[PDB]
Formats: C-alpha cells, sequence, structure tokens
C-alpha cells in the first residue's frame, strides 16, 4: 500500500525524489516525455493521490507538482508569457462592456464578465500509444479539466473547513502540505482559463466573505495567496483596459466625423485670409499623433481646444468613472488590510514572500501605475484579422518557449520555422506598432545573443540561427520608420560582434553588420544621433582586416594575400550607409570618419596607401591580373581580383560620399576646403582617369563576378563630388579618354544583352 | 493613436496623493518589528547581498520614491519644520540612512535609476539641517570602514553629466529640416541634470550643518586603506562644467539671439553650476582650514576666472 | 605581456613601487596553500615511489599528518551557518569565495585530482595494506573520503572553479564505479552540475548511461535522482537532449525504480465449513456446491471486475488461511494456499493458466457454476453450465 | 503474429469493415502484467479507422476479427507492434503487448 510509506523513511524519500524527477524531466515545454509519463504513472492515479486524505505529504506534493507539470504547466506558462499583452479585437462583443459596472452602488467581482481579448488557444492531444506515427504530440496530454475543477473546488472547501477548526492532523501532515499543493493547483487552474463566473463566485465565497485570508497560515501558503491576489488584480486591470478600449472606439468614432465635419465646414466657408493657409498646412501636416496630442488637452481653464465641446463632457465622465474605479478617491481595500495585517502580525522570513506582499500592497495603493505601464503595451486591431493575430501570438509564444529552453538542433529548426511564420504572418506588414508592443525584436535579440555567447572568434555554435535572427531584424527595421530608432540601441552591442558572418559571400543579407547598416539606412535623425563611441571601433575593425589575412581563406586554399578585401568591403558599406543618407552627405559624420581614416592609415589598401604600392592605378591593374590568372585563388568561390576591385571601389565610393558637399557649404566653409584637399591629396586625378579608362569587354554570355562598371561608376562619382568638371580642357580630356570607349561599347548592342 | 495620446497626457498628471498616509499606516505598530522597518531591512539585505551589478529592483525604485515624497510668520514655520523632522524621524529611526549608504556603495559608481531614486531618498531624508541622520551616516561609515561608498561617489561625480556642443549642433541640424518628430525630448546634450543636481544636493545636505567631523571625513577618510578627495572631485566637476559653459557661450557668441532650446540648455547649466557652488559653500563654511586649503590649492581659481569672464560677457 | 625586471646600476626614474598591505585573510590563505601544497607534494612523491616499484620503507609517508590536514582543510572551507546574522554570514561567504579563488588560482584542484588518482590505483584496503602498511591500509578509506569531501567543498559555492575544471567530468564519471568513493564522487558531480551550465554541455549519452547503471548497481539512492534532476534542468532552463536521454534510458523496462498501480479492493467470503482429512476419522472426502450470479458489471469504475471462486487451504488445522496479509489484490488462487477459478483461467499461485471449454467466457450474469472436490486421489474441479 | 482470445462473445454478427471509424475501448499491458496504456482511465473511447495506417498492425488486424460488443485479449509480438526499436520511453525493445480490446460501436 502506498499509504504504508508513512513509516518507511527510505521508500518515502525515494518516491518523493522520483516524483521530483518525473517533474524535472518534463518541467518545461517538453511534451514527448509528458506523453510517456502520463501513462507511466496513470491518468486517474493523479486524481486518486490528490483526492486521498491519508497521504505522507511528500508524495502528495510530488503528485500535485507532477499533475501540474504534465497536464497544465505548458498552457500556464503560455498564458503567463502572453498575459501582459492586451490585444483587443474590434468586434461588437468589445463594445458590450462599455459600462464596466462601477456606479449605482456596485463594483463587481474580479474575473467576472466578458474577456473578448486575444488569448492563446488551448488544446490537449489525446494520449494514445496504439496510434503509431502520431500527428505532432506537441500540445499537451489530455485531462478531464471539468472533473479536476469540481474535485479541487470541493477539496478546497473541505480543506478550509478543516483548517478553520485547527485540527491536530491536517491532510498530508503539516498545514503546509495541506494547503500549498492544493492552492497551487487551484491557482494554475484559475490561470489556465477555467473557473467561469459560476464556479468563480463559489471560489470567492471562501476567501472574500467578510475565510482563508483570516487564518494563521504559514509563509509558503500566504506566498501562493499573494500570487493569487496578484492575478486577481491583473485580471481587474485587464478589464479596465478592455473598458477603456470599448469607450475609446465610440469616442474616436464620433471625433473623426466631428473633425471631418469641421474641415468640410471650413472648406465651404473658406473666406480667404492669411491664416487660412496656415490652418490648411496645420490640417495637412501634423500627423495624426500630434493631431490627437493637440486635440486632447483640457484640464486647466483655457488652452488649445477644438470646437467639439460636447464630447468633452463625455470624456470627463469616462475619466471620472475610471478614477473612481481605480484605487484613488473593496477588493483593493481588503488586500491592503490583509497585507498590513500579515506584516504587523510578526517578523516575516522568506524575502521573496516579503517582496511579493509589498509589491502587491504598492500596486493596490497606486492603481494607476498599472495603467500607465500597460497602456503602452495594449493594442486593438480588427474583427477580421483575429485568426491571423492568434496564429502570430501562437508562433511568438513558441519562440518565447524555445528561448526559455536551451539551444540545440531541433530547437534551432523550430525557431527558424517560427521566424518564418512571423515573417509571413501578413500582420507584420500591417501593424508594426503591435510588433514593438509585443517586443518581438527584443526576444529575437535575446535569442541572437544566446547563440553568439560562448565563442568570440574560435567558433560560432548553432550556425544559421544568428542568420535567421539577423534577417528577421533586417526586415523588421526595413518595413518601418521608428523600428529603426527602437533597434538603434542594440546597434552599439551588435557592432562589437559584427565580425561574425563576414568573409562568406553566401549571406549578403542576414549579418549583424548588415542589420546595423539597415538600422541606420535612410534615417537622417539616426545618422545624426550616431555619435562616435563605435565609429572608432568600426575603423579599428577595418584596420585589422586590412592588416591581417582573416585566417579563413588560407584554410580554403587562397594565396594568403597580406590583407582581407571581403571584410573591408562590408565595413566600407556600413560606413557609407552611415555617412550618406537621403542623397546628402552628413557633415559631422563625414568629418569624423575622415579624421579616423587619416589617423589610421592602414584602413586603405596597401597597394594604394603607403610606402609600397604606387597608387590606385597599379593597385587595380594588379587586381585585374589576379582576376585573370587562376593561380592566385582558392581551389560561388571568392574571386580575389574581383574582391580587391570591389573593395577599392567601395573605398572610393565612401570617400566620394563623405566628401564635404557638392560645394553649397564648401563655397563658404574652410573645413570643407580642408577635407576636399585631404581627399585630393589621397586620391589624385590622373589615377582616377586612368582607372576610368579600362574599356571593359562586352560579350555567348560571360561572368559578372569580374571587372564590373560599378567600379568606374564609383570613380566617376568621386570625381564629380571631389574634383568636379568645370574647365573645358579637362572636360574634353576625360570625355575623350574614358567616356567615348564606354559609350561605344554600350551602343554596340543589338540583341544579346546580359550586362545591364 | 487616441489611446496612445490618452496614456501619454491624461492619466499621469499628478492625480494621487497617498505617500504620507501609506508611510503612516505602514509605520503604525499594530502588533516586534514594524512593516516599514521590515521593508527597510529587506532593502538593506538586498543591497548588502554582494553582486557584480546593482539590479533594477522595481520594488525599491517604487518604494524609495514614495518614502521620498512622504517628506514635505514664525509659529507656522517652526511647526512645519517640526513636522518635517517628525516625518524624517519616522522613516529613518528604522535604518534608512544605512539603506541609502549601502545602496550608494553597492553601485560601484555607475549612474542608474536605482542610484537616482536612492539620492532622492537621501535628499528627502536630509532636508534641512538634520544632524541626527548625518551623525547616523557618519557613525555607520566609521564603524564599517568601507571605501566602496566613497569610490562610488567619485565615479558618479566623474561620469554623471557634462554639457557637450557636438550633440547640440547635431540636434540643431536635425531640427532644421526634420519635421517627423520635432525632437521633443531635449536629451543627449545634458544627460541627466536632475541626477547631477540630486547628487550635489545630497552632498550639500551631508555637509549642511557645520559638521567639522564630516567635512574632514569627506576630505581624508581616516581609518581606511585608500582615500579619495570628494572636494577635489567636486572642484574638478566644477572646472568641467565651467569649460562646457564657456564653449557653449563661444557657440552662442555673435548671433545675439537665443532660441528656446538654447535658453533651456542655459538654464539647466546655470542650475547645475549653482548646485555645485552651493555644495562648495557648504563644504568650506565655518573655519574649516582643511577644505579651505584644499580649495585654495586646486584649479578653483581658473574655474572662477572663466566663470567671471562668461558672466561679464553673457550678462 | 611579461616585462621581466632586471636589476641594473643606473636605474630609471619611473619605477614607483606603491605598496598594498595584503590583507591578513589573504596572507593566511596563501601560507595555508603553501603548507598544503608542500605536504601534498610530499605525499604524492611517497605514493609514487611506493607504487612504481617496491622500494625501501624509509620514505616520507605522513598518513596521520595528511589525515589531520584534510580534516583541518574541510573545516577551513566549511560553509557558514544558516542560523547566523545576515551581515556576518555574507562576510563569511565572501571570505570562503576568496579562499576558493585563491586555491583554484594556485593549481590545487589538479593536485587533489593527482592524489585521488594515486590513491585509486589500488583496489581495496587489503590491497593497500600489504603495500603501504597496517596504518596506511587502515586509513586509506578515510583519506579518500576526506579528499573527496575537500574536492567538493572547494567547488561547493564557487562557479568559476566549476567552469574551469569542468573538463575532468569524464574522469570523475569514469571513477564513479569504484564501489568505494561513490558517495563522494556523486556529491562532487552534483555540486559541479548544480552551478556550472558549462558542465551540462559536455555530458554525453555515455555519462548518463553510466549514471543510470550506477543507480541499477548500487541500489536506490536519492542522490542519483538529484543528479539526474540537475542534468535535466540546471538554471531555469531545460535540456531537451538530456531529458529525452533520461526518459529513454531510465524507465524503458520499469525495473530501475518503483512502479505504481491503482488496483481494487477484493473480499473473500466463506461459510462456516472446514474440510480436513486424517487417518481413521474422516469426512468421506467428497463435497460439492453450486453458484449463480444475479448482476455483475464487467468494469465497475476503471479495471476488470475481480470475481473468482474456489477452495482455500489453511495452516494445518488453524484459521487465518492463505494470503499475503490482507486487503490487497490477493483473492483466491493468488497464492499456494488457494485454488480459484474465474470462468476462463485457473489461478494457483498468482499464475493464471488458460483452459478450453465450449463457449469459454468469464463469470458473466446468468452463469451457473458447480464446484466439486474429492480429497484423496483427485483434486477440486469446476463445471460451467453443467 | 497477431492473435485473439475471446473474452466475451459479441453475438458474432457485425464485423468492422474497410472504411469505417470503429469505436474501441482498450487497456494495454506488457508481457509481465505491467500496464502501459488504457482507455478506461480518461473515461473516453478510442475512435480509429480500419486500413488507414494509423493504428499498429497487431491492434488493427486483431480488431478486424471482432464483433460488436465483443471483448477479446489481443496478444502481439515485437515485429508486428513496435519492432526492435520499440516506443521511445514507454515500450522496451522487443516487448510483446497485451490488450483488453472491447468493441463499443461501429461507424
Amino acid at each position: 500500500d502506498i499509504l504504508e510509506l508513512t513509516e518507511q523513511e527510505e521508500l518515502l524519500q525515494f518516491h518523493y525524489h522520483t516524483l521530483r524527477l518525473y517533474s524535472a524531466v518534463c518541467a518545461l515545454g517538453n511534451h514527448r516525455v509528458a506523453h510517456a509519463l502520463c501513462s507511466h504513472v496513470d491518468e486517474p492515479q493523479l486524481l486518486y493521490a490528490i483526492e486521498n486524505k491519508y497521504m505522507p505529504g511528500l508524495l502528495r506534493a510530488g503528485y500535485y507538482d507532477l499533475l501540474i507539470d504534465i497536464h497544465l504547466s505548458s498552457y500556464a506558462t503560455a498564458r503567463l508569457m502572453m498575459n501582459n499583452e492586451f490585444i483587443v479585437p474590434m468586434t461588437e462583443e468589445t463594445k458590450s462592456i462599455t459600462l464596466f459596472p462601477d456606479e449605482n452602488k456596485k463594483h463587481g467581482l474580479p474575473g467576472i464578465g466578458l474577456s473578448t481579448s486575444l488569448r492563446p488557444r488551448m488544446r490537449f492531444s489525446s494520449p494514445s500509444f496504439v496510434s503509431i506515427s502520431n500527428d505532432c504530440y506537441q500540445y499537451s496530454p489530455e485531462f478531464p479539466l471539468d472533473i479536476l475543477k469540481a474535485k479541487t473546488i470541493q477539496m478546497l472547501t473541505e480543506a478550509v473547513k478543516e483548517g478553520s477548526l485547527h485540527a491536530r492532523d491536517p491532510v498530508g501532515g503539516t498545514t503546509e502540505f495541506l494547503f500549498v499543493p492544493l492552492i497551487k493547483l487551484f491557482y494554475t487552474l484559475l490561470i489556465m482559463g477555467i473557473f467561469h463566473n459560476e464556479d468563480l463566485k463559489h471560489i470567492l465565497q471562501l476567501i472574500e466573505p467578510s475565510g482563508l485570508l483570516q487564518m494563521k497560515l504559514p509563509e509558503p501558503v500566504k506566498l501562493q495567496m499573494c500570487l493569487l491576489l496578484q492575478y486577481l488584480c491583473d485580471c481587474q486591470v485587464r478589464h479596465r483596459i478592455e473598458a477603456i478600449v470599448a469607450f475609446s472606439d465610440d469616442f474616436v468614432a464620433k471625433l473623426q466625423d466631428n473633425q471631418r465635419f469641421r474641415y468640410n465646414e471650413v472648406m465651404q466657408a473658406l473666406n480667404m485670409s492669411a491664416a487660412l493657409t496656415a490652418r490648411k498646412t496645420r490640417e495637412f501636416r501634423s500627423p495624426p499623433q500630434e493631431q490627437i496630442n493637440m486635440l486632447l488637452n483640457f484640464k486647466d481653464d483655457k488652452s488649445e481646444c477644438p470646437c467639439p465641446e460636447e464630447i468633452r463632457d463625455q470624456l470627463l465622465d469616462f475619466h471620472e468613472d475610471l478614477m473612481t474605479h481605480c484605487g484613488i478617491e473593496s477588493l483593493q481595500q481588503l488586500i491592503s488590510e490583509t497585507m498590513v495585517r500579515w506584516a504587523q502580525e510578526s517578523v516575516i522570513e522568506d524575502p521573496e514572500l516579503v517582496r511579493a506582499m509589498f509589491v502587491l500592497l504598492h500596486r493596490q495603493y497606486d492603481g494607476i501605475g498599472g495603467l500607465v505601464r500597460a497602456l503602452p503595451k495594449t493594442y486593438t486591431i480588427n474583427g477580421v484579422s483575429v485568426e491571423d493575430t492568434i496564429n502570430l501570438l501562437a508562433s511568438l509564444g513558441q519562440i518565447r518557449s524555445l528561448l526559455s529552453v536551451r539551444m540545440g538542433k531541433e530547437e534551432e529548426k523550430l525557431m527558424i520555422r517560427g521566424l518564418g511564420d512571423i515573417m509571413n504572418n501578413k500582420v507584420f506588414y500591417q501593424h508594426p506598432n503591435l510588433m514593438r508592443a509585443l517586443g518581438m525584436h527584443e526576444t529575437v535579440m535575446e535569442v541572437m545573443v544566446n547563440v553568439l555567447g560562448g565563442g568570440e572568434s574560435k567558433e560560432i555554435t548553432f550556425p544559421k540561427m544568428v542568420a535567421n535572427c539577423c534577417r528577421f531584424l533586417c526586415y523588421f527595421c526595413r518595413i518601418s520608420r521608428q523600428n529603426q530608432k527602437a533597434m538603434f540601441d542594440h546597434l552599439s552591442y551588435l557592432l562589437e560582434n559584427s565580425s561574425v558572418g563576414l568573409a562568406s559571400p553566401a549571406m549578403r543579407g542576414s549579418t549583424p553588420l548588415d542589420v546595423a547598416a539597415a538600422s541606420v539606412m535612410d534615417n537622417n535623425e539616426l545618422a545624426l544621433a550616431l555619435r562616435e563611441p563605435d565609429l572608432e571601433k568600426v575603423v579599428r575593425y577595418l584596420a585589422g582586416c586590412g592588416l591581417q589575412s582573416c585566417q579563413m581563406l588560407v584554410s580554403k586554399g587562397y594565396p594568403d594575400i597580406g590583407w582581407n578585401p571581403v571584410e573591408g568591403e562590408r565595413y566600407l558599406d556600413f560606413l557609407r550607409f552611415a555617412v550618406f543618407c537621403n542623397g546628402e552627405s552628413v557633415e559631422e559624420n563625414a568629418n569624423v570618419v575622415v579624421r579616423l581614416l587619416i589617423r589610421r592609415p592602414e584602413c586603405f589598401g596597401p597597394a594604394l596607401r603607403g610606402e609600397g604600392g604606387n597608387g590606385l592605378l597599379a593597385a587595380m591593374e594588379e587586381a585585374i591580373k589576379i582576376a585573370e590568372d587562376p593561380s592566385r585563388d582558392g581551389p560561388d568561390t571568392i574571386h580575389m581580383g574581383n574582391a580587391i576591385m570591389t573593395f577599392y571601389a567601395a573605398l572610393i565610393d565612401l570617400l566620394g560620399r563623405c566628401a564635404p558637399e557638392m560645394h553649397l557649404i564648401h563655397a563658404g566653409k574652410g573645413e570643407a576646403i580642408r577635407i576636399r584637399s585631404i581627399l585630393r591629396s589621397l586620391i589624385p586625378l590622373g589615377d582616377l582617369v586612368g582607372v576610368i579608362s579600362i574599356a571593359f569587354q562586352m560579350p555567348e554570355p560571360d561572368m559578372s563576378a569580374g571587372f564590373c562598371p560599378d567600379h568606374k561608376a564609383a570613380m566617376v562619382l568621386f570625381l564629380d563630388r571631389v574634383y568636379g568638371i568645370e574647365v573645358q580642357d579637362f572636360l574634353l580630356h576625360l570625355l575623350e579618354v574614358g567616356f567615348l570607349p564606354d559609350l561605344r561599347a554600350a551602343a554596340s548592342l543589338d540583341t544579346a544583352a546580359l550586362s545591364x | 493613436l487616441f489611446l496612445q495620446g490618452y496614456e501619454k497626457s491624461w492619466i499621469e498628471t499628478e492625480e494621487h496623493y497617498f505617500e504620507d498616509k501609506l508611510i503612516e499606516d505602514l509605520a503604525k505598530p499594530g502588533a516586534r518589528v514594524d512593516p516599514l522597518h521590515q521593508l527597510i531591512l529587506l532593502f538593506s539585505r538586498t543591497a548588502l547581498t554582494e553582486k557584480c551589478k546593482l539590479e533594477e529592483d522595481f520594488l525599491y525604485m517604487a518604494y524609495a520614491d514614495i518614502m521620498a515624497k512622504s517628506c514635505h510668520s514664525f509659529e507656522e514655520k517652526e511647526m512645519e519644520k517640526q513636522k518635517l523632522l517628525y516625518q524624517q524621524a519616522r522613516l529613518h529611526d528604522r535604518g534608512a540612512a544605512e539603506m541609502v549608504l549601502q545602496t550608494i556603495s553597492a553601485s560601484k559608481g555607475e549612474t542608474g535609476p536605482m542610484v537616482a531614486a536612492t539620492l532622492k531618498l537621501g535628499i528627502a531624508i536630509l532636508n534641512g539641517g538634520n544632524s541626527t541622520v548625518q551623525q547616523k551616516m557618519l557613525d555607520y561609515l566609521k564603524e564599517k570602514k568601507d571605501v566602496g561608498f566613497f569610490q562610488s561617489l567619485a565615479g558618479l561625480m566623474q561620469s554623471c553629466s557634462v554639457l557637450d556642443l557636438n550633440a547640440f549642433e547635431r540636434q540643431n541640424k536635425a531640427e532644421g529640416l526634420g519635421m517627423v518628430t520635432e525632437e521633443g525630448s531635449g536629451e543627449k546634450v545634458l544627460q541627466d541634470d536632475e541626477f547631477t543636481c540630486d547628487l550635489f544636493r545630497f552632498l550639500q545636505l551631508l555637509c549642511e550643518g557645520h559638521n567639522s567631523d564630516f567635512q574632514n571625513y569627506l576630505r581624508t577618510q581616516t581609518g581606511n586603506n585608500t582615500t579619495v578627495n570628494i572636494i577635489i572631485s567636486t572642484v574638478d566637476y566644477l572646472l568641467r562644467v565651467q569649460e562646457s559653459i564657456s564653449d557653449f557661450y563661444w557657440y552662442y557668441s555673435g548671433k545675439d539671439i537665443i532660441d528656446e532650446q538654447g535658453q533651456r540648455n542655459f538654464s539647466k547649466a546655470i542650475q547645475v553650476a549653482k548646485q555645485v557652488f552651493n555644495t562648495l559653500t557648504e563644504y568650506i563654511q565655518g573655519p574649516c582650514t582643511g577644505n579651505q586649503q584644499s580649495l585654495a590649492h586646486s584649479r578653483l581659481w581658473d574655474a572662477v576666472v572663466g566663470f567671471l569672464h562668461v558672466f561679464a560677457h553673457m550678462q | 605581456i611579461q616585462r621581466k625586471a632586471i636589476m641594473h646600476h643606473e636605474g630609471h626614474m619611473d619605477d614607483g613601487l606603491n605598496l598594498s598591505r595584503s590583507q591578513h585573510e589573504e596572507s593566511r590563505t596563501a601560507r595555508v596553500i603553501r603548507s598544503t601544497v608542500f605536504l601534498f607534494n610530499r605525499f604524492i612523491r611517497g605514493l609514487d615511489a611506493l607504487s612504481k616499484k617496491v622500494k625501501l620503507p624509509t620514505i616520507d609517508l605522513p598518513i596521520e599528518s595528511v589525515s589531520l590536514s584534510l580534516q583541518d582543510l574541510i573545516g577551513y572551507f566549511h560553509p557558514p551557518d544558516e542560523h547566523l546574522e545576515h551581515e556576518d554570514k555574507q562576510n563569511r561567504l565572501r571570505a570562503l569565495k576568496n579562499r576558493q579563488n585563491l586555491f583554484q588560482e594556485e593549481g590545487m584542484i589538479n593536485l587533489v585530482l593527482e592524489c585521488i588518482d594515486r590513491l585509486h590505483v589500488y583496489s581495496s584496503a587489503a590491497h593497500f595494506a600489504d603495500v603501504a602498511g597496517r596504518e596506511a591500509g587502515e586509513s586509506w578509506k578515510s583519506i579518500l573520503n576526506s579528499l573527496y569531501e575537500l574536492l567538493a567543498a572547494l567547488i561547493r559555492g564557487n562557479r568559476k572553479n566549476c567552469a574551469q575544471f569542468s573538463g575532468s567530468l569524464d574522469w570523475l564519471i569514469s571513477r564513479l564505479e569504484r564501489l568505494e568513493a561513490s558517495s563522494g564522487i556523486l556529491e562532487v558531480l552534483h555540486c559541479v552540475l548544480v552551478e556550472s551550465p558549462e558542465a551540462l554541455n559536455i555530458i554525453k549519452e555515455g555519462h548518463i548511461k553510466s549514471i543510470i547503471s550506477l543507480l541499477d548497481k548500487h541500489g536506490r539512492n536519492h542522490k542519483v535522482l538529484d543528479v539526474l534532476c540537475s542534468l535535466c534542468v540546471c538554471h531555469g532552463v531545460a535540456v531537451r537532449s538530456n531529458q529525452h536521454l533520461i526518459c529513454d534510458n531510465l524507465l524503458p523496462g520499469r525495473d530501475l525504480l518503483l512502479q505504481t498501480r491503482l488496483v481494487n479492493h477484493v473480499s473473500s467470503m466463506r461459510p462456516n465449513i472446514f474440510l480436513g482429512v486424517s487417518e481413521g476419522s474422516a469426512q468421506y472426502k467428497k463435497w460439492y456446491y453450486e453458484l449463480m450470479v444475479d448482476h455483475t458489471e464487467p468494469f465497475v469504475t476503471a479495471e476488470a471486475t475481480h470475481l473468482r471462486v474456489g477452495w482455500a487451504s489453511t495452516e494445518g488445522y488453524s484459521p487465518y488461511p492463505g494470503g499475503g496479509e490482507e486487503w490487497g489484490g490477493n483473492g483466491v488462487g493468488d497464492d499456494l494456499f488457494s485454488y480459484g477459478f474465474d470462468g476462463l483461467h485457473l489461478w494457483s499461485g498468482c499464475i493464471a493458466r488458460t483452459v478450453s471449454s465450449p463457449n469459454q467466457h468469464l463469470l458473466r450474469t446468468d452463469d451457473v457454476i458447480s464446484c466439486c472436490l474429492d480429497l484423496s486421489a483427485p483434486s477440486i474441479s469446476f463445471r460451467i453450465n453443467g | 503474429g497477431v492473435e485473439i482470445e475471446t473474452i466475451s462473445p459479441g453475438d458474432g454478427r457485425t464485423f468492422p469493415k474497410k472504411g469505417q471509424t470503429c469505436v474501441v475501448h482498450y487497456t494495454g499491458m506488457l508481457q509481465n502484467g505491467k500496464k502501459f496504456d488504457s482507455s478506461r482511465d480518461r473515461n473516453k473511447p478510442f475512435k480509429f479507422r480500419i486500413g488507414k495506417q494509423e493504428v499498429i498492425k497487431g491492434f488493427e488486424e486483431g480488431a478486424a476479427q471482432m464483433s460488436l460488443g465483443q471483448r477479446a485479449k489481443l496478444t502481439c509480438t515485437p515485429d508486428v507492434a513496435y519492432g526492435a526499436t520499440g516506443h521511445p520511453g514507454v515500450i522496451p525493445p522487443n516487448a510483446t503487448l497485451i490488450f483488453d480490446v472491447e468493441l463499443l460501436n461501429l461507424e
């Protein structure tokens, strides 16, 4: 008999530890082992163990925790993760809680009413082993939730009845073993989306009546009590936010037609004056954010208030209702009373319990702080995209669970699948604000730093995971205007490990350096806020790649050139994206980049800068001959001549784009003249025209991984932005040497066109 | 967008007053140890638990703010001073001075919201010439000979905030053409002037009364292995802010027009410099020849020369 | 960077030798490290000279001194009391961490490992006695236990130590099967797996198989289960590979650990009838009776309805017939003192044997059974429906 | 490999046919009597198709030889139930299964 283990100390302890092992082997979202442990113990033996009054107590707690872990912990953790995200639809059920009963002498009970909020769908697969090749066995083992609900309700009633009389043998032994597992099961059940209004009323009928909070409970019991009350206030805050959105729908629906009517009235009774075009530019400009910002400010005597004063009274009524529903001037009062009483009864150990009690007391006394912390995270979407948003939330919860578990092959594959799902979810395109509210970039960055942790330059464990993460982050920053600013903070981090993923022309997209370039790309404000705590790091990386040999090509079989042109190209690409935005050169960024490049001369090519190679002419002719002779390559492959050529072209392009200007400011500023003189001393003009005059062959198709006209295009851009064409002699000269042969080669084309 | 605006400028506009009643009914011994004393002991144990970095601790950041906001024609002045002293007694007879000292020492000299809230609490606990709290702090620092508190103060004074002109020029260039955001958050030019003035006001309140013992302990920490000169750190920060003000004047020298961003940066600089000067006055007041010689044998004369120059030209 | 100092005549005006007082705690710790490394090198040299080949017994083998030194070092690294002041406990924790860091940064853990290897090269205490002597063979067990306790205490609280020596887990788990220091090896494994997440990345399938074989050999020990729990979850994160390996290699055959079932309560009824045989006065040795059933559900709640009928013996001429004790799943036929029949099988000794019969089935409703029994030559017999 | 032992006759009239979702109620157990699976525990039957390659052969080929309301003991072999690899975690390698197959409904 299992009850005989009360006296046997060995078997008691060993079975308690094997129950703890059953719990730990499937604690997190591991369902392939839960599907085994269910039958390995039983389906209804868990009920019998939580149901039996005669238990040693250790086995009782073990069986309770085992039931929680193998039947409820997965969905409990899913809801705990997606619990602070208040995603609301726009269906008519949302507009039904516009009353949020607070007036006429009633406040309501926490958890009673309508949810109408986006929550993860729960489902439990049926445990069956005669079914060979089950579909997924990924959700959870199935359990009779209703039977467990009735059983735990009646047992909680019996347990509080027994504890009210202070017996000498509580169930399982101590009052700890009596209460803690039972109230933990009840807490996770209330979490996992059961105890509808009917049963929740009966539950509150044993803690509310003014009970369970009046007994002399130990520390591990009152800790679970504090957690339960914290959830009871969390659902109340959720109801508050739902009511806020319900009222806001109709309020903004009225206000939109009100402002449209006033705009049409101005259109009709225009009556031309000087302030009319000012009102027109105010209506056209001032995007909806600052439009709402201006039309919502009336608390003092007089300020900027529009004509619709009638809706202001409704707004004041709703705000007053909100303030009287909040903690400012009975659940909050009773929770506060219980917390202060528990603190005054005796000195409390368990600093975790003390902290939980105090944060509960503080949030009950504050009330509004939950609102100002949760309103930045709430978001209403639609009544048509509900299933798409549900799929998005499910994939995000999968990503969060995979982040919680350790990284492996199957974990990496599942994370890649989840990233693909959230990229093709079709809501990522429409609502990026919701993406920032959920914090998808945050979790993806956490996954990326967990993958990158462990190795600096020796080996990057779990490859292609950082790649999928960087691609997702690139696309997230791409389809936006403020996600770039939100991600700019992580740029200072990812620039340190930006060296990974380079030296491999297989991922021109996903890379930390490329996601940095995408975050600063096409954003003047970010290009200006990009100060230099990291530009110096970038030029240091460029210097290192220009000095060393990257120790990656000698392993493949390359001739070990004394400098790396594949990482320098990417570094110069990032510097170009940071210095040249929207068609104009950022002045101070160009200045500091030039300063760093002239203080560290090893950033340029060895055959162009230094006491060795002559200049760009000889450098690029050497590059062409390296491209021509296959004896200096690696036996899709990296053509070393082409790499040197694109590196020099990217350096020339960066210098031309970091040129001061096309002389608008240079006609009056001296530092512009100094920077132009430095650029001219670096790159001469004869070198430029000689490099322009190469007369590339134009083919029977050929390969596009050689000398491409993009090099001479960058040369022309540098010549135009630094030297320019202003005198007839040099103009005709250049036109004769470089432009006529290229134009003739481009005109010699009838049908076979392979190089656009 | 309506909900975002409502969250932004409708709800957090000082719509509650509960700190005093909260501190009162937490300090009430309903019956041992009071709940407020238990909370202070919890914070002290958390600060004494040796780690590598001071955690965020939203609990502490939310409770230090409350305990600081709880605090604050002759009879009414005396009565309000006595009420302030009573509140300070209520919330420091349970060891809040030790809590502030431990939280400052457990930051290793790194600017953060925890340090900001702790300095606000120290200011609210040392408002006026409260000598009891100063004596408690001095006895604690002497009976626990630790240099971590002093090096954390030195690091904070060395890396709190200084005006820069490059960021202001970049902000000007941004607001010249970019109308997507208007750059409503005027930051990156003076990072946290609130924290800077809070730190220097905390030092001023530490040396508020003419405590020769504390004025000498802030100069030479006798009994400790290594000593750091808080006076020299303060005069160095004064020189730095003087150079920053001089550069900002050189920038705004010639156009004879000061925009609202310029005026706000001027006002923040003036407030920070005034707080630094008040701290120096509280350091040197009384016949404290130690601090007097320390200020006379430093770069204070160059700082005051530059200050006189900028004063004349700006006025 | 190694700027070797050289004493030259002229000197340069840039030395600036500033002093640091080298806190008494650190000084005492360093001198203790020196004394312990000296004594341990002495013991290692002695044991190496003894093991490599037979040598003169005129060697330095301080068995008693090294035992006392281990007993002192264990108390030196003893953790502080949990029922103490918070501030003093934190100070003692910091001092213990400093001592552990100083012992690690001077090459002491590898020294202990070398001593442990040179002690484990011998098989048993009797095997060590004839080689080292009576006292050394007597206290070799104590020395090994103290060395393993010291190795565990050096790494109990610290994390850098575990993350540094984690490469010795292969040797640890290989020596785990010495049958003699299993407790110490398991404790070291537990304290190195509970703190360092680097250790879980090098625990392969072979190590888990070896730990499970240890559980299968040494018996039921909860320390093995705690080590398995630490392997499954280290710090708030799960290892799916380790969890799957545990689930596959720990409970495939259900013999490694206890099993459990939910069985029914069965009851044994009888009339006041006793049938015994002896020489002289007998009872004709032939009896018979019948059976009908009114209502019988096949499965009342969850399992098959236990229903058997037959004849049970006793302990000679006494009451209290066969059965284990009471109230278990033991009806009739579940032991050697009982013989039962359930409709389809025959039960004798908790071993059911199948039989053939026209329309064979369980004791369903409207089933007339007839039980006959002859005592001397034949045995009991059953007739279903005639 | 698959066999059947009649436990309670089910009138021997209606038999499962190809292309039906049959309703079964089973409790399994290993060779040594250790229970490993059942359907009376979760209080719900098991609905499975015949000839759709979803249930193990030792179960489907044995259920195809039963009648409505019939109880049987189905004994399997490793090569017909799980093979030399068994079920990871539950069934050991080369384990013979025993089922109390009771036929509830035919659809």
